[PDB]
């Protein structure tokens, strides 16, 4: 029955993320192959053709990747809502607690999940039809350049882990069923329920890696990691918002990020 | 009714 969960973890997972680390792999190894933008002139041509009608009329370059950075974010915000219905149980929680869950969970999954179409020279955007260099990125005026470079710090030692896609499930699950979120209305109920999917998590870990005797614990430790690349991640989110009125902020992410840290 | 909500309770 362990095995059940893992495996239905895994096959939610698949339905309802657009990239998983198998898609990516073949996009980034080298029809429909990526634009690689590294610099202003591909940036244009990039938005010309992938992202057409935000430029049919134009604000800064940076803000105009940052839209592009937010729009990502709600959809995966919106993957992420639906792959946590599929999580064996999610479904019987409170339904404001499973809102709880998603406010406080959805951005460290993004970040988990972006090391997946992360190298340490650049990552897929557009539904993997775009490759944003690593250093056209940090090359932005400042606030802009200060968003991604943490990430790819992230990504890099996470990438090093080597999980595939049967592991990264389980721990996206167990990030989303954490008990220890503000406001939770049954906190046991959630403690019990993230006690089964890291049950399963360590198991899977121990017969699918057997090769690293820490795994587990440094995947806990990366769930931490990822909590203070979050908080880090708002207060640069909030001095943008303060300080560069051309940046419209999306309303759902105004929602998550409202009162969180 | 929040919009986080009203993702969790799209059909
Ligand atoms: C056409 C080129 C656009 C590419 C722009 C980069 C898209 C990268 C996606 C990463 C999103 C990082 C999240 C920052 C915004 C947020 O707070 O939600």
């Amino acid at each position: 029955d362990l095995k059940s969960l893992a495996k239905r973890i895994y096959e939610a997972y698949l339905k309802n993320f657009n990239m998983n680390k198998v898609k990516a792999r073949v996009i980034l190894s080298g029809n429909n192959p990526p634009f690689v933008i590294h610099d202003m002139e591909t940036l244009c041509m990039a938005e010309k053709t992938l992202v057409a009608k935000l430029v049919a009329n134009n604000k800064e370059a940076e803000v105009r990747i940052f839209h592009c950075c937010q729009c990502t974010s709600v959809e995966t915000v919106t993957e992420l809502t639906e792959f946590a219905k599929a999580i064996p149980g999610f479904a019987n929680l409170d339904l404001n607690d499973q809102v709880t869950l998603l406010k406080y969970g959805v951005y460290e999954a993004i970040f988990a999940m972006l090391s997946s179409v992360m190298n340490k020279d650049g990552m897929l955007v557009a539904y993997g039809n775009g490759f944003i260099t690593r250093e056209f990125l940090k090359s932005l005026r400042k606030p802009f350049c200060d968003i991604m470079e943490p990430k790819f710090d992230f990504a890099m030692k996470f990438n090093a882990l080597e999980l595939d896609d049967s592991d990264i499930s389980l721990f996206v699950a167990a990030i989303i069923c954490c008990g220890d979120r503000p406001g939770l209305l049954n906190v046991g109920h959630i403690e019990k329920m993230q006690e089964g999917i890291v049950h399963v998590l360590r198991l899977h870990l121990q017969s699918n890696h057997p090769d690293d005797i820490f795994l587990f614990p440094k995947l806990l430790q990366k769930m931490a990691d990822l909590r203070q690349l979050v908080t880090e991640h708002a207060q640069l989110v909030q001095i943008i918002k303060k300080t560069e009125s051309d940046a419209a902020l999306h309303p759902l992410l105004q929602e998550i990020y409202r009162d969180m840290y | 009714p929040s919009l986080l909500k009203k993702l969790l309770l799209a059909p």
